[PDB]
């Protein structure tokens, strides 16, 4: 259903549209598309959502796309590397940036917070 | 762009609106009020349950339960307890809720750190 | 209570003599015994209540014993954790207006801060690493 | 060539050892099972190397000839060991989770295990329980001596704000 859309859009190449149809799609969803998609996609859908991650304040769902894309295409990234090994490395990069900014700060102050409550 | 004055902040009719919120149940105007001043460092360093910060923490708080502005949300409360560190170890009422946000940012926080975590370190084994 | 005295005050006795010698020291193996105590009973700092009661009745001067130490155990990652431990114990008995005072104490403070941040981003990476099992699972 | 000597020689000692704690292990828990039924009268007649080193538990044998390997050898030895083997160091590095035996160490060693093992291990139900012993484990351990740096670090940062 949403998979054709997004099959489509990608078909079409046009970058809004991918866009408009990928925050259509609601998270509980995201795991049946990912996997009834096409691999040759595959590579190219994660330059999209790195360059989402990285562009954009919607994290939870950004970072459950790569969760479930790895999860559902794994062994395929692994094997395949070659070219895939830059669209790897945008979304390394893509996690980690969203790693040390969400992370650095959260516990820090929670830990703190934990002191405080101790005295 | 914006998370580049959020990391300004962290390196440096208002309480109007903020305490209105104490009788509402968004402090939204608030939140607005907040994301609107660059030097917060003027304004966030400035009796019986209306005093400020009580109602802070609760904005904090409140902000937490929502999905959004984790990022200034821990901006905003790191720049809190830097200074007010000290004069809250002393009163009681923002203890217990501080107490409060713990929980709602204990639940959250090991959400997406799980999923950050997952994420970042599969993608370092397989690009191997 | 003096059958309480001569109970309690074993340990006590045992570890201030372990801090009063400047020698390489059981005391490392005295509380590495202790915190890693095959029954964790009763569910507290140390696990024995014991270990934290002795802590709390410290001498100040031989708390900045104990800490000149722990930064030395900081160093090795095999005593790291005890260490780690311990002063947790220490900074959770103890509020932090005793511990400002001294009775030279910021240099092995620092050293002790920034060994315990190393070991932090060390850890931070296993849990990261160790998500590989989540996967390899499901 | 050389290499290839050590790595045998590195596989032969955990492989052995692996051995003799899995069989202690298992007869204590048969001891275990037999002393439920009758508290009294049940020696446990365990392997003279345990009692001859001073009466040790059999985590810390396996732990000890582990912790012994070369850092790099450890990599070639532990692919080279036999699968019948695998199990039992699941079993163990359960354990060492457990008592939070050298968490870096059995880590890493875990890590060298499943990248070589996948499908062996996801296969037989048991060693995936086993794996999900560990799981849990290792998870509340690392979680544990995290949140544990994490308050020393706050209060470090307090008393160095106080001064």
């Amino acid at each position: 259903d949403y998979l054709k859309a997004l099959v489509m859009a990608f078909r079409l190449n046009e970058a809004g549209l991918i866009t408009r149809v990928y925050q259509a799609i609601p998270y509980t969803d995201i795991g049946l598309v990912v996997e009834q998609f096409p691999t040759v996609y595959v590579p190219r859908l994660l330059r999209f959502v790195a360059a989402q991650t990285e562009q954009s304040p919607h994290m939870e769902f950004c970072l459950l796309w790569i969760r479930a894309l790895i999860d559902k295409h794994g062994p395929w990234l692994a094997a395949n590397r070659g070219k895939v090994d830059v669209e790897l490395r945008v979304v390394a990069r893509a996690v980690a940036k969203m790693r040390d900014e969400i992370r650095r700060l959260a516990d820090e102050n929670v830990y703190m917070v934990d002191y405080l409550l101790n005295q | 762009k914006k998370e580049k004055a959020a990391a300004n902040g962290a390196s440096r009719t208002f309480t109007s609106k903020l305490l209105v919120g104490g009788a509402k149940g968004d402090y939204t105007d608030f939140i607005e009020h907040l994301k609107a001043l660059p030097p917060a460092a003027a304004d966030l360093e400035l009796d019986e349950a209306t005093n400020e910060l009580l109602h802070f923490i609760r904005a904090l708080t409140s902000r937490l339960v929502a999905r959004r502005d984790y990022e200034l949300t821990q901006a905003w409360m790191t720049v809190f307890l830097r200074l007010h560190f000290d004069l809250i170890m002393e009163n009681e009422e923002l203890l217990q809720a501080l107490g409060e946000w713990r929980e709602h940012q204990a639940r959250e926080r090991d959400r997406l750190s799980e999923l950050v975590g997952y994420c970042g370190g599969v993608v370092s084994f397989l690009r191997s | 209570t003096l059958e309480n005295y001569i109970h309690a005050g074993a340990y006590r006795d045992a570890i201030v003599l372990a801090l009063q010698l400047n020698h390489p020291g059981r005391l490392l193996n005295l509380f590495t015994n202790v915190v890693t105590t095959r029954n964790p009973d009763p569910d507290s700092l140390t696990g024995l209540k014991a270990v934290d009661d002795v802590l709390a009745k410290l001498s100040d001067e031989q708390i900045f014993q104990l800490l000149l130490r722990l930064r030395d155990w900081n160093t090795n990652a095999r005593t790291a954790p005890v260490a780690q431990r311990v002063l947790w114990a220490l900074f959770k008995s103890h509020p932090a207006n005793k511990l400002s005072s001294l009775s030279s104490l910021n240099e092995v403070l620092d050293a002790i801060k920034v060994y315990t941040e190393r070991h932090y981003k060390r850890i931070e990476e296993l849990v990261d690493e160790s998500y590989l099992v989540e996967y390899t699972l499901r | 060539t050389k290499q290839t000597v050590e790595t045998l020689m590195a596989g032969e000692r955990i492989a052995e050892a692996l051995e003799l704690g899995m069989t202690d292990l298992n007869t204590i828990r048969e001891w275990e099972e037999a002393r439920q039924i009758n508290p009294n009268i049940a020696p446990p007649q365990r392997n003279p190397i345990f009692v001859a080193l001073g009466n040790i538990p059999a985590e810390t044998y396996v732990l000890n000839t582990l912790q012994k390997i070369k850092p790099a050898s450890l990599h070639d030895a532990l692919l080279v060991l036999p699968f019948s083997t695998i199990p039992s160091l699941l079993t163990f590095l359960n354990l060492f989770a457990q008592r939070e035996l050298n968490v870096p160490l059995t880590c890493r060693i875990l890590f060298f295990v499943l990248k070589t093992h996948h499908k062996q291990i996801v296969a037989s139900r048991t060693m995936r329980a086993t794996l999900e012993k560990v799981r849990a484990n290792l998870r509340a351990a690392l979680r544990r001596q995290k949140d544990e740096m994490g308050f020393n670090i706050a209060a470090l940062k307090v008393v160095s704000m106080q001064l």
